[PDB]
Formats: C-alpha cells, structure tokens, sequence
C-alpha cells in the first residue's frame, strides 16, 4: 500500500502520493531489479525536473540488486547529459549495476551510508545456438565489460588495469573502504 | 550646526537600543542643515538627497521618533499617513494635502516650506499584494507609489493657499520638492518569508538538503539586516519608488533587558506616568527590580513589542486602581514580583 | 545658426553615457524641428510631418536627465509634465489642457513662440489599458483619448492668466499641430510579454532548448526586438502608439559605463560628496579598485544608477556621524575593502 499525505500551500490544501510528494523536491528512488520498465520510468523524472529548474540539485537514491545493463546505460547518458549535479546514495546494498549509476554522479556529490554495501562484478550472459552465433555475441558482451571498466576508472580515478582485477570475481567493499577506493566522497553519518 | 553626537544624545533619552537607526536620522538631519545652509553656488552642482527608509518590527518606536525629532527639529516637520492617500484625485485625499498639511506648520511660508521635513507612517499599507501588477487599478496600492515618483524625484505641485475665502480665487500656489527630504516607513508584513526563501535554499526534504535545526531558527531581526531592495520587489514594491528611497534602515527587535531600561531611564515610562497618575491622588508607587525581570519574560512572549507592555502593569493593577479611591489613609504602594505573577497580593502602606 | 548633431550630442555626452542610440534619435529631432520651424514651410514639401520619440527604458537609466539637460540648451519653451494627475472627463484631478496652461508660464503667454515648445511626460506607463474593468478607468484609456487631440493638432481652451473674476469668461486658442512631443517612461513587465514570443516555449524534451542559465534575454537586448504589435498587448491603443512611430530603447547599465559616471560627469555622486566636504576643509578621493566593486553592488540591486547612493551612503554613514566631532582631520581615503564593509575608512591629520 502506498499512504497519502497533504502538503499545505497557500492555493489550498492538495493530496499527493508519498512518492509523488518527494519527487517535487527532486528526490528519485530506485527500488529493486533494473529492467526496462522502471528504467524508462526514471529517465522521465529526470528530464522533468530539468525542465522545471536546471541549476538545483537532484538526489537519486539506490537500494537495488543490480539487473539489466541496457537499461541502465540509458541512465547513465541521461545523467552526464543534463547540467545539474546528480547527487546519488547508497541505502542496503549497491550491485554491479546499482554501483555504476553510484559512482557515475556529480563529483563530490556522492555519500554511503555508514552500514551499506556495494558488491561489483563482470557481466553475465549465455547464449545457445551456432558457433558462429556464440562468438558474435561473446565479442558484444566483452567491449560491454571493458567500456563499463574504462567508465568505473575514469569516476573512481583508479587504472583501467586495477579495475580488471577488482571485477573478475565477486568483490564486496564495506562502506568505509568506498571512500578509500575513490568511488564515493564521504559518509552521511548523522545531520549537522 | 548642531552635531550627530548632539543630536543623538537628544534622541537617545527618549529612545534606547537602535543605534543604528539614530545614526542614519542624524547624518541626513546634518546633511539636510549643510544641503540648505550653503549657497549651493559651488563647483559641485544639484546635490543628491539621500532619502530614509525605516524598517523593524512593530512597536520598536519608528512612529516615536517623528514626533521626538520635531521637537528638537527647528525647520517644519508634519506627521502625514499613506492610509488616505488616494490617486488621481479621488474622493479619498490627494497627494498634496501632505504639502498643505506642512504650510499649517509653516505658517504659509513657501520658501521656507520647501526646507521642511516630511514623516509618513504605515507606508507598508500600500505595497502590491502581489509581485505580478494589479489586475485591476488600485487606488491606494501601486497607484499611490506611482504618483510620489515625481515627487520624491522634484516637481512643483499645486497648492490651496489658506483654503481661499470662496470660489472667487480658485487658484493654487506652486512649491518645489526637489530638496524636500522624506522619511517613508512602516513595519513590513511577512517580509521575513521572502528573505528565508532567497537567503536559504532549503525547503527539501531528502538527506542532502537541510532542514531547520530548531523549530525557532532564522529569527526576524535577523533577517531584516541581511535585506536588499530584490526582497522588496517581491514584496510588492516597485523597483522606481525604491530607487527614490536608497537609504534603508534596520531597527532590531526589543531585548528583555532593554525593556527594564525603557521602564526607567525614559521620562514617558510607564512607571512615571502611573507614578503621576497617583502622586495626584497624595499616593506614592513603588516598583522593585524583582518586578521588572519578570515582566520582560512575559511582555517578549505576547510578540507586540513595547506597545503590549501596558497589558501586563494594567492587568496586575486593575483590581488596586479599583479599591484604592475607596481606601484612606494609603500613603504609599509596592508591587513585588509575585503580584505579577498573580499568585499574591500588593503590599499597602498607611499614614 | 542652430547647433548640428555633433555639437549637440557632444554636450549631452558630458552629462549622459551609454546612450549613443537614444543621443542620435533626439538630436535629429531638434535638430528637425529647429529646421522646420525656422524655415517658412512654404517650399515644394509642405504640411511636413512631425516625428514623435517614445522613450523606453529600464529603471535609472537616464530617461529623466535627458529630458533637464535637453531643456537648458534649447532656447525653445520647454514643460515637464506627468501622467499621474492626469484626469480625463475634465475632473477635479487635473485636465490635459493644464499642460498647455504650464507652458504658457514658460514662455510668458506667446502662443506664437508657444508652437513651437517641447513637451516631456513621465510615467507613461501608469495609464496603460486594464483588462478589468470595475469603475464607477479615469487615469487609464480616458486619458489616451483626450492625447490623441493634442498629438494629432487642434486648439483646447486654456484660461489666460485664470482670469480675474466671471467678468473675463474667456479662453485662447493655442493650435498643437506643431508642437512635438516626448512620451517615455520605464515600463515595468514588458519583457515577459516579448519574452513570450521570441522564446518559442520551453519543451521538455532533448531537442527542445530551455532555460539552461538563470537569466536570459537581457532587458537591454530584448527590448531592442520590442515592436508596436507588443505594447498592444501591455494595454496601450494602437492608435495612440501610431501617433509615436520613433521609438529608442536604453540599455540598462554597462559596469563600464558607471566607472565614467562617477567621473566624467559634472553632476556625479563623487563631486557632490567632494563639494560637500570641500567646505568642511576636508578632502575626499576614490580609488579606481573601490569604484569596481560599487558596480557589482548596484546591479545586484537591480535599481540602475539612482540605486548607487545607497552603496556610498552605508560605507560613510560611521565616518558622516563621527566626522564633525573629530578635529584636524585633512584628507579622506575610501579604499575597496571599505565599501565590503571588512575594514575602516583611512584618515589623514594635519
Ligand atoms: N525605544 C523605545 N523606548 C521606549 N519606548 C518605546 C521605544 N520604542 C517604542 N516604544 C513605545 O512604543 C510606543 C509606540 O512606538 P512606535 O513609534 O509607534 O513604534 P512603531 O515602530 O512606530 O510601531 P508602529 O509601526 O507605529 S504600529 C511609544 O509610545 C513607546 O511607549
Ligand atoms: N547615463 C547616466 N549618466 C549619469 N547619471 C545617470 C545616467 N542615467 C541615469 N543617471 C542618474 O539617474 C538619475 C535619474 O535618472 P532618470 O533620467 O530619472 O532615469 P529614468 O529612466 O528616468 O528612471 P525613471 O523612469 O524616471 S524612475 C539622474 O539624476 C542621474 O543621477
């Protein structure tokens, strides 16, 4: 269920979504797998809130298991393409997916909280069919991993060669050593 | 002639805690004297004329220190109201009534009219509701600010001479405002609103943006010092009439412990006019300073200044005023500081 | 023989700067009238037109200077009247005819040499059309109307001397074909009527542009594009814009501009603060740095070159309060980081 709440304006009273409510503020959530649906839905409030005012900040809030590449390349571009600083959290956990579009915001703008986690690791695929089929999109999937490895370096400042090694399995990085490894700035321990 | 210092130490018997706001009355009042005084045949011609713009809370003594300055004020001085002002000669009043009002004064003196210093109380009144232009004409809103453009700047405006006998005459004197200084102010309404949105961001409600510390942040006399005329516009002002009034002055709110001095060192405090009021009747009074401390707690929580402190003595000595013409043989009266609180009674002293 | 262009213009540059559109419009325009007039009329052209300015421009820019100045160098008569108290219907505010009435006092009751005057008004803008209409518009289309009788040429009754009693009961005819006239005020909102059709919207798409900056289109350059199409829609008659086909547009303010308004006019603040301490025997100067950062106060205030004292004003206000009271005080120096406020004006003892 989703509550409603009433925001208070000098027009009058009105009646919105608790979703509907912070996405005024510019405020994003982006919950649970990445698919081309909810993917395609976020690129809309982006570009909404660009319209609207294209100096103020927007915060995008990640709490995801990671999901499909495709859609979340298009977030990405969209990010880099608008002028405003994309301000990007990390809550509960940041995959290989969901820790891309975390490192891929304005820098210096980026935070963890002092409990996530963020786990990165190679793409995964398969395919069946002809040998002829297997190694056209055996070449696809490997310029996907080395363009999504050059972009993990050039926002985290580490070498393409460190980020190789780092993603050839499954690696977890607490959210102390977020900070140490470039992908984030700091950590919104408690309101000041 | 006479000095700021001088000047200033007149002011500050009859008005405590706004240095800042005496310092901009004296140097214009300084400024006004050297502007006239000099043959002006110099160089240096059409000297500018720094006008005044008073801004603070309510009660904080503007309207107290129109009527101070006249008295020490030799030039003609008036007491006008923006509230009648109407434009285009409405039924209501016309903007030269405010120069007729001063010839009363002046004793129908025109060259020594135009020297004259002008007041005009509750300008707040007549500020845009809102920031797009009125729909409609408003008679005593925008309108008004537009016809006291010309006048503020100079101009020559017609004038009834002593009101004429009959409609024999029908004819009007005409006298210069180009050197005429103004003093336009008033308490503004909701002005602290404006400032928070364009001095803080904030309004979010995500982790990033920042939220009120404290329910009571970003007092109002705070945000009156860090005011600037792009405030005003959104008030309502127009920028032409704020052009015309450079000059902006702040007057911070009371404090608890100015309030004990007002009671005091101030010839006009309430204490000594109640301390007249029975020194008539062969009754003295008393106030302790037990009494004053807890009457600035509850004076600053009524929000109205130094107005709402009369609430506080009256509702304490009502039922005393009540009972004491009755009595004889009272000869003097204390208040301690329970009476204030009501949990007690004033003590009575007899011959 | 009468003054020409360059001459002329070269003597408002010593009081104006940044106007050099507006300069070359109305010394045409004296310098048309003064050759109409002065030559018979009586030529292969005849019942020659006469050009009418509307001056439109931001607050403080000098529309109202241009108007003074112009006056002392024509010989001509001369008024300076306004919109406000104009009343149409002949009510008890004030009649359109009080202007001709004015110019009588100038010219000391010539109607031939009348003809011939110039008329200024302000505030133009205050008698624009209301959409709304709840009255029982007196300051508003009324007035227009009883305009175009003036712009256009005919004869309106003036009282001469406003008679000594009933006995009199006459007026003088004084024809207005001839006479030119200068409309101008600063009109407040007209750039978001133009700003509505040179924008093309904002579409919120990718190909579509939008705001990207804070600002955009500049009162300066955007009324440039200002057309009489435009001003229909503030309020204004097309008929009454007809009579007015010049038309000038002011750039607000050039922080290089200001530096020379502080210096290279014989009216500026800094020479009239100079003259005012000149007579206390005491000296003032200005730093070339101090004048850099006054120019980015005043345009953040948004109030042009009369929102400029307010700038001076709050630097000198404690020195002005202790100034009279200090003795063998010779020479004052302001310095930049006096007018932020950080530091304290210099003074030099003698
Ligand atoms: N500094 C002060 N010292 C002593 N009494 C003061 C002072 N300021 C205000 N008062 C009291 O407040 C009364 C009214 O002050 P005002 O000058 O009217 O204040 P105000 O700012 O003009 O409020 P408005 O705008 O006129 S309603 C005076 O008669 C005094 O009794
Ligand atoms: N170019 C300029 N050079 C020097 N001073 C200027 C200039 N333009 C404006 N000023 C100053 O601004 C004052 C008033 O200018 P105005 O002619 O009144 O401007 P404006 O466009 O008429 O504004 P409004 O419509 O009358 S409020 C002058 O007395 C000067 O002190």
């Amino acid at each position: 269920l989703v509550p409603m709440v009433i925001e208070q304006t000098s027009r009058g009273e009105r009646s919105f979504d608790i979703y509907s409510r912070l996405l005024k503020e510019r405020v994003i959530f982006l919950t649970g797998q990445v698919e081309d649906h909810m993917a395609n839905l976020i690129v809309a409030q982006m570009l909404f809130l660009e319209a609207e005012n294209p100096e103020k900040d927007i915060y995008l809030y990640i709490n995801s298991p990671g999901g499909v590449i495709t859609a979340g390349m298009s977030i990405y571009d969209t990010m880099q393409f608008i002028k405003p600083d994309v301000s990007t959290i990390c809550m509960g956990q940041a995959a290989s997916m969901g820790a891309f579009l975390l490192t891929a915001g304005a820098k210096g703008k980026r935070f963890c909280l002092p409990n996530s986690r963020v786990m990165i690791h190679q793409p995964l695929g398969g395919y069946q069919g002809q040998a002829t089929d297997i190694e056209i999109h055996a070449r696809e999937i490997l310029k996907v991993k080395g363009r999504m490895n050059e972009l993990m370096a050039l926002h985290t400042g580490q070498s393409l060669e460190q980020i190789e090694r780092d993603t050839e399995r499954d690696r977890f990085l607490s959210a102390p050593e977020a900070v140490e490894y470039g992908l984030v700035d700091s950590i919104l321990t408690h309101r000041n | 002639l006479p000095t700021p210092h001088e000047i200033r130490n007149h002011l500050d018997d009859y008005v405590i805690g706004q240095e800042q706001a005496k310092k901009v009355l004296a140097v214009a009042v300084y400024n006004h004297y050297k502007r006239l005084r000099n043959g002006d045949t110099s160089n240096g011609v059409e000297l500018g004329k720094s006008n005044i713009l008073l801004i603070g809370p309510t009660g904080s003594g503007k309207t107290l220190l129109a009527e101070t300055l006249a008295r020490l004020l030799d030039v003609p001085f008036t007491m006008a109201d923006a509230t009648t002002l109407t434009e285009a000669g409405y039924v209501g009043e016309d903007v030269e009534n405010i120069i007729q009002k001063l010839l009363q004064k002046s004793d129908y003196d025109v060259q020594k009219a135009q020297r004259g210093i002008v007041y005009i109380d509750q300008i707040d009144k007549i500020s845009r509701k809102s920031d797009n232009p009125s729909i409609t004409r408003d008679v005593s809103g925008e309108g008004v600010q537009q016809a006291l453009l010309k006048l503020i700047e100079g101009t020559v405006a017609a004038v009834p001479p002593q009101g004429g006998r009959k409609h024999p005459q029908q004819e009007f004197l005409q006298v210069d405002t180009s050197k005429i200084l103004f003093i336009c102010g008033g308490a503004f309404a909701g002005l602290d609103k404006v400032i928070s949105h364009r001095v803080e961001t904030g309004s979010g409600i995500g982790f990033g943006a920042t939220v009120k510390a404290k329910s009571d942040k970003a007092s109002e006399g705070e945000l009156l010092a860090q005011v600037e005329p792009e405030d005003l516009i959104k008030f309502g002002l127009i920028p032409e009439f704020i052009g015309r009034l450079p000059v902006v002055a702040t007057l911070n709110e009371l404090s608890e412990e100015a309030l004990i001095q007002i009671l005091k060192e101030p010839k006009n405090a309430l204490t000594k006019q109640y301390q007249a009021l029975f020194n008539l009747e062969g009754v003295d009074l008393e106030f302790r300073d037990e009494a004053l401390d807890a009457i600035a707690k509850k004076a600053m929580a009524r929000k109205t200044g130094a107005r709402g402190l009369r609430s506080i003595v009256e509702a304490a000595l009502l039922d005393t005023m009540y009972d004491l013409p009755s009595m004889e043989d009272v000869e003097k009266v204390v208040i301690d500081e329970s009476v204030i609180d009501g949990q007690s009674e004033p003590l009575l002293i007899y011959g």
